[PDB]
């Protein structure tokens, strides 16, 4: 074990699900859900009737309330619960106010559903994928189809929906049984063409990056993770989307493995999470594995397994600085770089100048001013 | 109004 | 069906 | 075939 002192990393338990008296029956990918830091929402059920939302921006408190729906996820950062029945029956409350925001009943049920942004909901169906606009006042509109689904995406566990802030570009992951193992499937769509790509993929992000010559423009970058469910072989991946022609700088492809031990052959990504402040990849493996990323360069600055307890989702952490977890034993786990620690890191553990100076110049750290 | 949860 | 990402 | 990009 690695002592604190040492890690380019800070590590955190935000709250234990246990404590707090939840079941280890509800501790799973449907019944746990977790969209940010801000929140973490259980569904219970006893004698065939709630949830209990964990505000974990006020002390963990817990809000205990029954409902007829059977599936529910808070907002990144309001009191907005968004609640289905049926697949098909969804309602979307304020919950400081009780006032109803979108209310409406689909055509397919839905089967998969994360927020995009602050104002926007995305729902998969058996054959579709949707977006609303939570807060634009038209309660009773449905949501708008996006696309539909990729053949890839056919028979796969839909488990993540992801955006880019400009909401034109999307990724759909799904994952299926294969040799033995668990593929991931990744369906790629710009809204500006209406065209899609099937890609392979465990986990997904889109994210951007100040480069030098482009002034205070970024350049948007997509950032996939894959392990191939035949040789083994993980390798992550960053690359350029839409970029634009007056910025004289561009982001090259980056491509970089993604370590797996001898001993742990059905492991594979389970999140990423990117801060865009410090230019940060956060990957996080089911096993419990971390492996961080410096973004302008792919390089791999740290792998560390955080748990042996198996971790079944994830969201950012800290104004999407960090990442945060849920293990199966109802841990939830934050990592985000420390301020202090991660430049002195670089410099002596990989022992690497330059590298030093594009994370401190990035991320206004100390530690390099030498 | 129809309601999924109890507010 | 049981839930893939959880086994 | 198109591709949006290279993956």
């Amino acid at each position: 074990a690695m002592a604190m002192s040492d890690l380019p990393i800070e590590f955190t338990e935000l709250v234990d699900l246990m404590s707090l008296g939840i079941s280890p029956q509800f501790l799973d990918f449907r019944s746990t859900t977790f969209e940010s830091d801000h929140f973490v929402t259980v569904r219970e059920t006893k004698d065939g009737t709630s949830v209990a939302i964990v505000d974990l921006a006020k002390g963990n408190e817990v809000t205990r309330k029954n409902m007829g729906g059977d599936s529910a996820i808070m907002h990144p950062s309001q009191m907005v619960i968004s609640v289905r029945a049926n697949g098909t029956i969804v309602q979307i409350f304020n919950l400081e106010t009780k006032s109803k925001l979108k209310s409406f009943t689909l055509d397919e049920p839905v089967i998969f559903w994360r927020w995009l942004s602050e104002t926007t909901l995305g729902f998969v169906t058996a054959r579709s994928i949707l977006t609303s606009n939570v807060f634009d006042g038209n309660v009773n509109a449905k949501p708008q189809l996006l696309t539909l689904r990729h053949a890839n995406l056919n028979n796969t566990q839909i488990i993540n929906f992801v955006a880019n802030k400009n909401l034109d570009w999307f990724a759909v992951v799904g994952i299926l049984q294969e040799n033995g193992r668990i593929a991931g499937r990744i369906q790629l769509f710009s809204k500006q063409r209406n065209i899609s790509q099937a890609i392979d993929g465990h986990v997904a992000i889109f994210t951007n990056i100040l480069l030098e010559g482009n002034g205070s423009t970024p350049v948007q970058v997509f950032v996939t993770g894959n392990r191939n469910a035949t040789t083994g072989a993980g390798e992550l991946r960053i690359i350029e989307i839409d970029h634009d022609a007056s910025l004289p700088s561009q982001y090259q492809k980056e491509t970089t493995d993604i370590f797996f031990p001898p001993d742990a052959t059905n492991d594979f990504p389970i999140a990423v999470q990117v801060s865009e402040k410090y230019g940060i990849i956060y990957l996080l493996t089911k096993y419990g594995f971390i492996h961080l990323y410096e973004l302008e360069t792919g390089t791999n600055l740290f792998v560390n397994r955080i748990t042996a307890e198996s971790v079944f989702t994830a969201a950012p952490y800290n104004h999407e600085n960090g990442i945060a977890c849920i293990n199966k034993k109802g841990q939830v786990l934050a990592v985000e770089i420390s301020t202090s620690q991660i430049v002195p890191y670089i410099l002596n553990k990989l022992s690497n100048v330059a590298l030093a100076l594009i994370v401190a110049t990035r991320g206004g750290l100390p530690g390099a001013d030498d | 109004g129809v309601s999924l949860i109890d507010l």
